[PDB]
């Protein structure tokens, strides 16, 4: 396959990337708020436990 | 007051983040997004060859 | 043809998680203000003070009951809302066939919360069930937030897979 | 001719690429459901909890069960699928003769 | 044309099931004049062989 | 803790790859595709003889 | 063919070697109990205490003792174990005939 109109290996790379960025903004937000479940996004039920809690 | 500190170190426990971790996992995610992005570069430039056979 | 039809269920999950993060800062202030609000009741529960310090806890009381109405009234992204009441659910696209992804609505206004734009407290034993009803309806805020924040990281994974 | 009838093999092959290649995309997103659907079901095996925190994570393990189940839906190519359970098996060619590639369906 | 497709000239939506019933009523468009192009394509490869043998 | 340190060491040594040997590896099967696409242009040009025959 | 059969020698010896690591984590747990557990049969052993200091002691005891057995339990690694007594030995690839690397099991 030496096709022109499309690319498979470049879809591979690009959604490696993009997990890769993804892990990369997880992260940094872990580092930048000082917490691993910041929002009910990250864990709605330890969230909601937490603020209880608090 | 001493039962304010427990609840509130309960809540430190269930959430806060270990930053010793988080301290390798930025730079390990800092070189596979680089090495990731050179992956990506070399893998657009698959149909470039085909050029040369005409 | 149906691979080009993927763009709008992806546009459908991102303006679905815009507004599951509207509501979640909206629930973010709403659980501050419940929160002060207990404070506030607890507080007043007790039969030691005087009148005066009673009005101005009943004052404080008021008002941010009144700030919860506001913040949950303000809990829009683009004339659509998840988080007050306005429809029942939100049924976003999944695949180029139609088929959808639905949301159930989960109102935290005071009316969606157990309290109402009147409740208030008179005297001490009203404080003192006040504090039972405001650590009711936090709970359930909480949940309804959790529920939410569930279906805003559903979205993504469907988002990733399509 | 019978060189030239290859091509209907080969694309009949590709296409079976394809299809194990959706499968395989939503089989990872169930594996990570699994996962979380794992940690809650231990976390919530506790006896310490309140009923509240027990709800909560009650609450989380339906609604993966349900985007499992979900998942496991949209896992389509073209109309066919060999991860829902919808067929026992698919043949792909393998000949000009018209001989399979029998690939019994796994269902997830 | 239109007509010959299964829609209308005046074929539109007004609320959002019927853009979930329109969405099912262009994909049988779409099918349809597929099949109908790949008719045609085949009736002119087939005049090209007979003038060849003509 | 300590476990689950272990544990995630040991994932590590049955999964992850060693880009060490990937860095020759790369360079290595670049110059062996151009070296490729150079000997298919090179076989491609058998049919610039027959024609000093006539 | 005989060279490219090396792989699997190599990761065979890596899945020892992280067995064993969390054998030695294991064994350093048991041994700082084992040395508190010496410290309390010692404090325990003087004969002018009275009656309530050695049940605490025993209580001490009898609990360093559940740490170790637990411990002991958990130190699994791909349901293999070599120091919780589960088999009498682990043998491991170290040649691409297929000759073991013997190493015997220690229960901890």
């Amino acid at each position: 396959l030496n096709s022109i109109n499309t690319n498979a290996g470049a879809m591979i790379a690009l959604q490696n990337l993009n997990g890769t960025n993804s892990e990369l903004t997880t992260v940094q937000q872990r580092i930048n708020t000082g917490k691993k479940i910041a929002s009910a996004k990250d864990n709605g039920a330890i969230w909601a436990t937490a603020k209880n809690q608090s | 007051g001493k039962l304010q500190d427990s609840l509130d170190a309960g809540v430190g426990n269930l959430v806060d983040a270990d930053l010793a971790k988080e301290s390798a996992k930025l730079q390990s995610l800092q070189t596979k997004q680089q090495l990731g992005v050179q992956a990506l570069s070399i893998a657009n430039q698959s149909s470039s060859s085909i050029l040369s056979l005409f | 043809a149906t691979a080009a039809s993927m763009n709008a269920v992806k546009d459908s999950l991102q303006r679905g998680q815009s507004t599951i993060d509207v509501a979640l800062a909206a629930g973010d202030t709403i659980t501050d203000l419940l929160g002060k609000m207990k404070e506030k009741a607890l507080a007043a529960s007790d039969t030691s003070l005087n009148t005066a310090s009673f009005n101005a806890l009943k004052s404080d009381f008021d008002s941010l009951r009144d700030q919860i109405e506001k913040a949950a009234t303000n809990a829009k992204f683009n004339g659509v809302s998840i988080a007050d009441g306005s429809t029942t659910k939100l049924t976003f696209l999944a695949n180029s066939d139609g088929s959808g992804f639905t949301v159930n609505a989960k109102t935290i206004s005071l009316a969606g919360i157990g309290l109402t734009t009147t409740s208030t407290f008179t005297t001490a034993a009203a404080a003192k069930t006040m504090i039972g009803t405001i650590d009711t309806a936090l709970q359930t805020a909480t949940n309804k937030l959790a529920s939410l924040g569930t279906s805003s990281v559903g979205l993504d994974t469907h988002l990733t897979f399509v």
